[PDB]
C-alpha cells in the first residue's frame, strides 16, 4: 500500500529519525514496545506505510540505521523507542568516517553499502508497493554525507520510479560547526542533483533564533531542533498516511513542485509556532496561523524570501480548515508579496487539506515554498569552497584517499549553475 | 560539348561546396522508397518543387483540411529513386572536413521503418554511409602518406538507453560517465570506455560486424540511441604539427508518438531525448543567454557537436505514408527549424610540437 | 424499464455520487440496507432478496476514497463487486488516468458495466462523475468514454464533470487536463454538463446563506440537480421528457454540447416563511445572472436552450404565462433560429431534501440547464491559461513522459480556437 | 539567353544578400616577397597559424619576451606565393555588387614601401586590382547588353594630400568643394572635376596613365608628396534598362592610401575611427571631419561593401609599424 522506507545517517540524522519515530509513534497511539495501544483504528489501519506488523501488534518501523560510530546506535538502544526497532536494521560499521565525505564513500562506508543495501531491499521486497526514500541525515559531517550520496547512487541505479525525499540540513551561513563542511556539502550536492529530486535548507543557528525569540526558549538544545524537524517531517506526509477532504501524497509534492528537473531543493515551513504559555496574548484560529506561516520570520533557512521569490507553494493545512479563507489569504499574500513571487508562473498554490489534525492542536498546515532565494545559501557555500580552494585548505585529508580535485571544480561548476537558475528564473 | 560539361561539373562542385560551407546544419530530407505493403495500406502524395524542396500535400479531406499546402525547402530532398551514391555525395565533403581537422557529427532523425539504418549501416543489402565513409577516409588517409600526413583512427562506440550507458564493444555491465576532458574545457570524453587503435580496414569491419551482432542481440534497434566517436589525429614529422578531428555517428531514436504499441521506459527515454533537444534548439533559435546543456545525457555528451567547434548533418528520414502524416509533418517542421538554426564557426586545431 | 446506469471517478466522481445516491435511497424510502419498507426500478437492480442494489459503480486508481465509502452508511447500499480500487491517484495526469495505468483496468470495468448492461433490460444511457483539471477525472474518464462510445455510441453517454474555476485553482496543472479531456470528450460527448465552484460559494453565500460549507452541501446541490434531472425517468410528470430527447433538443450543432446547471429555490431555511414560493418568482431567481452555477455573465451571451425542470404542485398555465412574461424580457438574449426555445420538465413530483441538510422544503422546485454562448469567455481564458504555461514548456516533461506529445496539445489547442469561432458564429 | 541572364540577376541578387549577411567589411593581410635589393635585410619571424590568422615575431632574442602575444587573426591571408589572383578572387564579387548598384570601397593600408601601390595598381607584368576590375567590368558590362541594360562608366580621378583635393585629370588647378548630391542629400559629388566618359578598356588605361603622370609622384623621390597622398580612384556605373526602367546605379571606390607609418594623418585616422564606428553600429559616424571621409559619404552606408588590404613588410625595422598596422586589423577582427 505505497509503502515508504526510512534512511538514517550521520548522527544529527539518526537523532533527528529517532525523535520522529516517537512522534509518529504518539499519532498513531503506539507504545514505546511496538504493541499497539491507542484508540483511533484509523491511524492503525493505515500504519502499513510506516509500522509493518511483525506479530501479535508488535510493529517494527520500517527504519534503517546506518552509521560507521556505534555510539549513536548506542544511545538509541539505551534511549526509549530504539528497542521497539527489530534489532536487525541497526547496521552500522565500527571505524568512523571522521566528517571526511572520501572516507564516508570509498573508506568503511563503501563496504558496510553492500551490508546496508542488502536489508533496505530486502525490506522493499517485504512491503507491496513502494514510493520513495526518505534520507534523514545531515551535511554536517563526512559520514551522513558520504555513504548517503553512495546509498541514493545505489538506489537510484536499482530504482528509477520512486521519488527519494532527503532532508539534508544545510550547514549554517554563521555558525559553522565543520572545519571542511563546505567541501562535504558540495560534493554531495554534486551527486544529490545529479540524482536527487527534493532536498530542504535547514539552517542550525534559524531554529536557533525561531525557538528563542518566536518559542521564547532559552535553551536550544538539539531536541527543540529536532521536535520541529519531526513535525515537518511528519507533515509533509501525514496527506499520505492520513485521510482527508482533498487528500495529497509524496507524488503530488514530487510532480507539482518542480517546474524543471534540476531545479527541485525546497524550504518547508509549519505552524503554528505558539510559545509555551502564549495562549492568552492571543486566540489561536487558522486565519492568525496562515498570516504567521507565510513571513520570513517563520521559514526554515537563512535564505530570507526578502531576495527571494516564492516559486510555487504547496501548503497542505493538516486538520480542519476552510479553503474560502486560505484562498483569500494567498491571493492577498499574492498581491503584497508579488515583488518576492514569481510573476511568470501564476495560479501556484497546494492546498490539500488532510482531516486528521496533530495530538493536542486542533489546527496545523505544513508550508512547502520553492522560493527562489536558496541562491545565496548556494553562493556563501561556493565562496566558501573556493576560499578553501585557493590554498587547497586541509585539502590533503582527502586527496590522501585517492581523490582528485577534478571533482572538487566540477561540483563547484553545477553550484554556479544552480545559482545561475535560481537568479535567472527569480529574474524572470 | 565539352566546355557545356565542364561548366555542369564545376557548377555541381560549386553548388556542392556552398551548401557544405553553408552555416550550422545541412538539413537533409530524404524519402526512401515507400513499402508496397504500406503502398497499398495507405499512402499520401509527395510533390518535389525543386531537388532542395519538397512538399506533402496528401490531398485528403480532414487531414487537407487541416494541414494542406506542407511545402518546405531544404538544403537538399533525396527523391525515392535516389542512390546511396546521391547521399554520399555530399558526405564526402564532410568526411574531407573532418579529416582535415574538424569534429564532425551526423544525425539520422526518423520514426521506425524509416530506413535510418539504411543510411548508416546501409542494410543487408548494398552499403550504407559508415562502410563508404570508412573507404574515402582510409584513401584520403593514403593520399595525405603521400602528402606526409601521418594519421591514427581511435573507435569508441556506446549506446544510450534508459539514461543508462551501455558498451556495444563490451558486454560487462561498466558504470559509465561522460567527462569534459582535462586539457581542454570543450571536447568531453567518455571514462571507462572500450577504445581500440585501428589497425586496418578490415579489423574495422570485424569490429563494424561484432558491434551490429551486439547491437542486434541488444526490436530495441528501432528505439534506442548509439554513438560512435571516430577521432583521428594526424602528426607531420617535417612538420611537427598534429591534426586532431573526431566524427560522430549518432542514430536518434524512433520520433513516433507513445500510442499503443510502445513500453514506458523507453517512450520515456526518447521523450527526453526530443524534448531536450527541441528546447535546447528553439533557446539557440532564441538566442538565448544560457543553453540548459546538463538536462540530459544526449545534449550533455555531443556539447562539441552541438555547442562547440563543430557541424552537424541532419537526416529527415520519413516515411511517405498518409497513415503516419501526422509525425511525418511534425519531423518536418523540426527540421524546418533546425535548418533555421545557427552553429559556432568552424575552428581548424593545429598543435605545434615545437616545444 | 428505461433502466440508466452511472458511473463515479475521482474524488469529485465519487463524492458526488455519494450524495446522489443518498438522495435517491432517501426520495424512493430505501434504507441504507437496499429495501423499501415499478418507479425506482430504472437505477436499483431488485435482487431475489428484500434489496434494491444501485446501478451504479464507483472506480478510482486510488483505495482511498472507494475505502471511505465501504467504512460509510452505504456499504451495505452497493455490492462490493462494482468498488473496483486502483493502488495509486493519477498524480494529477491526464498521462497517467489515459495512457499508464488506465489501460490495466479499463478492462475490469467495461466488464462489470457490460455486466450490468446485460442486467439491465432497456438501456438508456450513462452517468459518468469525475473531474476536468483532476488527472484521473480527466484521463481515466476520455479512455472510459471514447470506450463506450466504440461499444454502444447510440446510448446517451450523458458526461457530468466540473468545470475548474477561473479565479481560484486548487491544482496547479489544471489547464493540461481540461484541455486533454475536452480533446478526448468533445467528438464523443452527447452533451458534458458544467458546474463551477465560485458560483456554489457565492450561491451558498448570498441564497442558501451559509458562511462556512463543505463539499457536502456542493455535492447536496449537484444531487438535487441530478435527482430534478431525471425525477421524469424516476416519476410521472404532467409533461415527461426524458434524456434521449435531450440530445436533439439542447444541443443546436454537433459540438455544442456544454450547458450549465443552475438550481431553485436555493434560499435557507429562514426565508422559507419570508417567501410564498410562487412559480413565476422562482422562475424569475433561476434566470438571474448571480444564480448559475458557472462564473459567467449570462446577459452578455445569446441563449441558445434552457431546459427548465419544475417538480411538485405546478400548473403548466401559470409556468406558460411566466416563461412568457421572461421571454418579453429585454436582457434575455437569444439565437434567430431558436425563437422558441423554452422546452420545460414540468413534474408533480415534490422534490426533497435530505435530513440534515440545507435547503427547506419546497413544495416546488425548479432546475435549469442553461446552454448559452456566455460559457465562451470561460472557455477562452482557460485556453489562455494553458496556452502561457505551455508557452515556456513548464511541467510538460511529466506529461510527454507519461505518454503525451506537444503536437495534439496544439491539436487540442487549435480544437479549442474551433470550439470558439462555433461559439461566435452561433452568436450572431 | 534571356532566362540565363535572368538566372544571373537572382543569382547576383542572392550573392548580394549573402554579402550583406556575412558582414561586408572584410580585413585581409598580404605580405611582399623580398627583392633582389633587400637579401640583406633582416626579416621577422612569421609563424602561419591559419590561412586567416598569423604572428609576426622580432628575431632578437631580448624584445621577443618583452612584446607577448602578436598574434592576429583576419578574414583571409595571403603569403607572399600568393599572386595578383588570389587578392583579385575576393574582389569580383564586390564588382558585382557595384554592377547591381552598391558602392564599394576597396583600400591598401600600410606603411610607406608595403605594396599598397602594388597591391592597387601593380606592374605591368602581373596587373593589380585595377585592370582586372576594368576588365571584369566590361566583360560584365558586355553580358548586361543581352539583357536590355546599358552601362555606362565616369571615372572620376582625384588625389588627397593634406585635406585639400587635387584633380588629376587636368593640369588646369581649380578649387573644388564636395557637396551634397542634388537628387540624394546621402549622396555626395565634387564640384569642378573632369568626369570623363570610358568607352573600352584603352580609354580607362590612357586615364589612369595620364592621371599617374600628372599626379607627379615623389614617394621615393624625397618621401614628400605621393607617400602622403591618397589616390582616390572611383568609377561610377549606370544600368539603364529599356522597356522595363528601373535603372541602377552603383560605384566602385579604388582608394590607394598613404603612408601610416610615424612621420598627412589626418585623413588615415578619421578613415580609421569611422570604419571602427561602422563596426560598432554607431549612430553618430564623424564623417565630415575629413575631406576622405567626406568624400566617402554613400559608400561608407549600410548597404555598402568595404573591403581593406592590410600591407606589412616582412623585415625587423619594418616590424614596428607592422605590429600598428595589425593592431589596426584587430581591432576590426575583434
Ligand atoms: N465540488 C467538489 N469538488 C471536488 C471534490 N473533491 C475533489 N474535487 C475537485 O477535484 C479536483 C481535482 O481532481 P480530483 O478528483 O481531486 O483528482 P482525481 O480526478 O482523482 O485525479 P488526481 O488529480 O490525480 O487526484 C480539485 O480541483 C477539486 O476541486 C468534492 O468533494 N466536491
Ligand atoms: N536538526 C538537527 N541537526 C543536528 C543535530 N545534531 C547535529 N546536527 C547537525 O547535523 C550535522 C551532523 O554531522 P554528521 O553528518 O552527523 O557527522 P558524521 O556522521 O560524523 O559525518 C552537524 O553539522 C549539525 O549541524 C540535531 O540534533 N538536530
Ligand atoms: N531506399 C530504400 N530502399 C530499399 N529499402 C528501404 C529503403 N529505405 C528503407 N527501406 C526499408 O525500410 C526498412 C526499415 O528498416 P530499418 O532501417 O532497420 O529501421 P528504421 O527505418 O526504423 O531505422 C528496411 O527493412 C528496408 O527494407
Ligand atoms: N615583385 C617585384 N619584383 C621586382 N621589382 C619590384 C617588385 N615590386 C616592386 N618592385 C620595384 O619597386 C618599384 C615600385 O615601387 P613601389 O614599392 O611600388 O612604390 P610604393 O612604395 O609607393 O609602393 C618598381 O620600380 C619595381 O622595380
Ligand atoms: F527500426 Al530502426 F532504428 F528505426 F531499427
Ligand atoms: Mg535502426
Ligand atoms: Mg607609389
Amino acid at each position: 500500500m505505497r509503502e515508504i522506507v526510512h534512511i538514517q545517517a550521520g548522527q544529527c540524522g539518526n537523532q533527528i529519525g529517532a525523535k520522529f519515530w516517537e512522534v509518529i509513534s504518539d499519532e498513531h497511539g503506539i507504545d514505546p514496545t511496538g504493541t499497539y495501544h491507542g484508540d483511533s483504528d484509523l491511524q492503525l489501519d493505515r500504519i502499513s506505510v510506516y509500522y509493518n506488523e511483525a506479530t501479535g501488534g508488535k510493529y517494527v518501523p520500517r527504519a534503517i540505521l546506518v552509521d560507521l560510530e556505534p555510539g549513536t546506535m548506542d544511545s538509541v538502544r539505551s534511549g526509549p523507542f530504539g528497542q521497539i526497532f527489530r534489532p536487525d536494521n541497526f547496521v552500522f560499521g565500527q571505524s568512523g568516517a571522521g566528517n571526511n565525505w572520501a572516507k564516508g564513500h570509498y573508506t568503511e562506508g563503501a563496504e558496510l553499502v553492500d551490508s546496508v543495501l542488502d536489508v533496505v531491499r530486502k525490506e522493499a521486497e517485504s512491503c507491496d508497493c513502494l514510493q520513495g526514500f526518505q534520507l534523514t541525515h545531515s551535511l554536517g559531517g563526512g559520514t551522513g554525507s558520504g555513504m548517503g550520496t553512495l546509498l541514493i547512487s545505489k538506489i537510484r541505479e536499482e530504482y528509477p520510479d520512486r521519488i527519494m525525499n532527503t532532508f539534508s540540513v544545510v550547514p549554517s551561513p554563521k555558525v559553522s560547526d565543520t572545519v571542511v563542511e563546505p567541501y562535504n556539502a558540495t560534493l554531495s550536492v554534486h551527486q544529490l542533483v545529479e540524482n536527487t529530486d527534493e532536498t530542504y535548507c535547514i539552517d542550525n543557528e534559524a531554529l536557533y533564533d525561531i525557538c528563542f525569540r518566536t518559542l521564547k526558549l532559552t535553551t536550544p538544545t538539539y531536541g527543540d531542533l529536532n521536535h520541529l524537524v519531526s513535525a515537518t517531517m511528519s507533515g509533509v506526509t501525514t496527506c499520505l498516511r492520513f485521510p482527508g477532504q482533498l487528500n495529497a501524497d509524496l507524488r503530488k509534492l514530487a510532480v507539482n513542485m518542480v517546474p524543471f528537473p534540476r531545479l527541485h531543493f525546497f524550504m518547508p515551513g509549519f505552524a503554528p509556532l505558539t510559545s509555551r504559555g502564549s495562549q492568552q496574548y492571543r486566540a489561536l484560529t487558522v486565519p492568525e496561523l496562515t498570516q504567521q506561516v507565510f513571513d520570513a520570520k517563520n521559514m526554515m533557512a537563512a535564505c530570507d524570501p526578502r531576495h527571494g521569490r516564492y516559486l510555487t507553494v504547496a501548503a497542505v493545512f493538516r486538520g480542519r480548515m476552510s479553503m474560502k479563507e486560505v484562498d483569500e489569504q494567498m491571493l492577498n499574500v499574492q498581491n503584497k508579496n508579488s515583488s518576492y513571487f514569481v510573476e511568470w508562473i501564476p495560479n501556484n498554490v497546494k492546498t490539500a487539506v488532510c482531516d486528521i489534525p496533530p495530538r493536542g492542536l486542533k489546527m496545523a498546515v505544513t508550508f512547502i515554498g520553492n522560493s527562489t532565494a536558496i541562491q545565496e545559501l548556494f553562493k556563501r557555500i561556493s565562496e566558501q569552497f573556493t576560499a578553501m580552494f585557493r590554498r587547497k585548505a586541509f585539502l590533503h585529508w582527502y586527496t590522501g584517499e585517492g581523490m582528485d580535485e577534478m571533482e572538487f571544480t566540477e561540483a563547484e561548476s553545477n553550484m554556479n549553475d544552480l545559482v545561475s537558475e535560481y537568479q535567472q528564473y527569480q529574474d524572470a | 560539348k565539352e566546355q557545356l560539361f565542364q561548366s555542369n561539373m564545376e557548377r555541381k562542385e560549386l553548388h556542392n561546396t556552398v551548401m557544405d560551407l553553408r552555416g550550422n546544419i545541412r538539413v537533409f530530407c530524404r524519402i526512401r522508397p515507400p513499402l508496397e505493403s504500406e503502398e497499398n495500406r495507405m499512402c499520401c502524395t509527395w510533390t518535389y518543387h525543386d531537388e532542395s524542396t519538397v512538399e506533402l500535400q496528401s490531398i485528403d479531406a480532414q487531414a487537407k483540411s487541416k494541414m494542406g499546402q506542407q511545402i518546405f525547402s531544404f538544403d537538399q530532398v533525396f527523391h525515392p529513386l535516389s542512390s546511396q551514391s546521391d547521399i554520399f555525395e555530399m558526405v564526402s565533403p564532410l568526411i574531407q572536413s573532418a579529416l582535415d581537422g574538424y569534429n564532425i557529427c551526423i544525425f539520422a532523425y526518423g520514426q521506425t521503418g524509416s530506413g535510418k539504418t539504411y543510411t548508416m549501416d546501409g542494410v543487408p543489402e548494398s552499403v550504407g554511409v559508415i562502410p563508404r565513409t570508412v573507404d574515402l577516409l582510409f584513401d584520403s588517409i593514403r593520399g595525405y602518406r603521400n602528402l606526409g600526413w601521418e594519421y591514427e583512427i581511435k573507435a569508441t562506440f556506446l549506446e544510450i538507453k534508459n539514461e543508462v550507458l551501455y558498451d556495444l564493444l563490451s558486454n560487462e555491465q561498466k558504470d559509465m560517465e561522460i567527462r569534459m576532458a582535462k586539457n581542454n574545457k570543450n571536447d568531453i570524453y567518455v571514462s571507462n570506455i572500450t577504445e581500440e587503435t585501428v589497425l586496418d580496414p578490415n579489423h574495422l569491419r570485424h569490429l563494424m560486424h561484432t558491434a551490429k551482432m551486439n547491437r542486434a542481440t541488444a526490436e530495441r534497434s528501432s528505439r534506442s540511441h548509439a554513438v560512435t566517436k571516430l577521432e583521428l589525429i594526424g602528426r607531420h614529422a617535417e612538420k611537427q604539427e598534429i591534426s586532431v578531428g573526431s566524427i560522430n555517428l549518432v542514430d536518434l531514436a524512433g520520433s513516433e508518438s507513445p500510442k499503443t504499441s510502445t513500453r514506458m521506459t523507453e517512450t520515456k527515454n526518447i521523450n527526453r531525448s526530443l524534448s531536450e533537444l527541441t528546447n535546447v534548439i528553439l533557446a539557440l533559435l532564441q538566442k538565448q543567454d544560457h543553453i540548459p546543456y546538463r538536462n540530459s545525457k544526449l545534449t550533455h555528451l555531443l556539447m562539441p557537436s552541438l555547442g562547440g567547434n563543430s557541424k552537424t548533418l541532419m537526416f529527415i528520414n520519413v516515411s511517405p505514408f498518409q497513415d503516419c502524416f501526422q509525425e511525418s509533418v511534425k519531423s518536418l517542421r523540426f527540421a524546418a527549424s533546425v535548418n533555421s538554426c545557427k552553429m559556432t564557426k568552424a575552428k581548424r586545431n593545429r598543435y605545434l610540437n615545437n616545444s | 424499464m428505461r433502466e440508466c446506469i452511472s458511473i463515479h471517478v475521482g474524488q469529485a466522481g465519487v463524492q458526488i455520487g455519494n450524495a446522489c445516491w443518498e438522495l435517491y435511497c432517501l426520495e424512493h424510502g430505501i434504507q441504507p440496507d437496499g429495501q423499501m419498507p415499478d418507479s425506482f426500478n430504472t437505477f436499483f437492480s431488485e435482487t431475489g432478496a428484500g434489496k434494491h442494489v444501485p446501478r451504479a459503480v464507483f472506480v478510482d486508481l486510488e483505495p482511498t476514497v472507494i475505502d471511505e465509502v465501504r467504512t460509510g452508511t452505504y456499504r451495505q447500499l452497493f455490492h462490493p463487486e462494482q468498488l473496483i480500487t486502483g493502488k495509486e491517484d493519477a498524480a494529477n495526469n491526464y498521462a497517467r488516468g489515459h495512457y499508464t495505468i488506465g489501460k490495466e483496468i479499463i478492462d475490469l470495468v467495461l466488464d462489470r458495466i457490460r455486466k450490468l448492461a446485460d442486467q439491465c433490460t432497456g438501456l438508456q444511457g450513462f452517468l459518468v462523475f469525475h473531474s476536468f483539471g483532476g488527472g484521473t477525472g480527466s484521463g481515466f474518464t476520455s479512455l472510459l468514454m471514447e470506450r463506450l462510445s466504440v461499444d454502444y455510441g447510440k446510448k446517451s453517454k450523458l458526461e457530468f464533470s466540473i468545470y475548474p474555476a477561473p479565479q481560484v485553482s486548487t491544482a496547479v496543472v489544471e489547464p493540461y487536463n481540461s484541455i486533454l479531456t475536452t480533446h478526448t470528450t468533445l467528438e464523443h460527448s452527447d452533451c458534458a454538463f458544467m458546474v463551477d465552484n465560485e458560483a456554489i460559494y457565492d450561491i451558498c453565500r448570498r441564497n442558501l446563506d451559509i458562511e462556512r460549507p463543505t463539499y457536502t452541501n456542493l455535492n447536496r446541490l449537484i444531487s438535487q440537480i441530478v435527482s430534478s434531472i431525471t425525477a421524469s425517468l424516476r416519476f410521472d410528470g404532467a409533461l415527461n421528457v426524458d434524456l434521449t430527447e435531450f440530445q436533439t433538443n439542447l444541443v443546436p450543432y454537433p459540438r455544442i454540447h456544454f450547458p450549465l446547471a443552475t438550481y431553485a429555490p436555493v434560499i435557507s431555511a429562514e426565508k422559507a416563511y419570508h417567501e410564498q414560493l410562487s412559480v413565476a418568482e422562482i422562475t424569475n431567481a433561476c434566470f438571474e445572472p448571480a444564480n448559475q452555477m458557472v462564473k459567467c455573465d449570462p446577459r452578455h451571451g445569446k441563449y441558445m436552450a434552457c431546459c427548465l425542470l419544475y417538480r411538485g404542485d405546478v400548473v403548466p398555465k401559470d409556468v406558460n404565462a411566466a416563461i412568457a412574461t421572461i421571454k418579453t424580457k429585454r436582457s434575455i438574449q437569444f439565437v434567430d433560429w431558436c425563437p422558441t426555445g423554452f422546452k420545460v420538465g414540468i413534474n408533480y413530483q415534490p422534490p426533497t431534501v435530505v435530513p440534515g441538510g440545507d435547503l427547506a422544503k419546497v413544495q416546488r422546485a425548479v432546475c435549469m440547464l442553461s446552454n448559452t454562448t456566455a460559457i465562451a469567455e470561460a472557455w477562452a481564458r482557460l485556453d489562455h491559461k494553458f496556452d502561457l504555461m505551455y508557452a515556456k514548456r513548464a511541467f510538460v516533461h511529466w506529461y510527454v513522459g507519461e505518454g503525451m506529445e506537444e503536437g495534439e496539445f496544439s491539436e487540442a489547442r487549435e480544437d479549442m480556437a474551433a470550439l470558439e469561432k462555433d461559439y461566435e458564429e452561433v452568436g450572431v
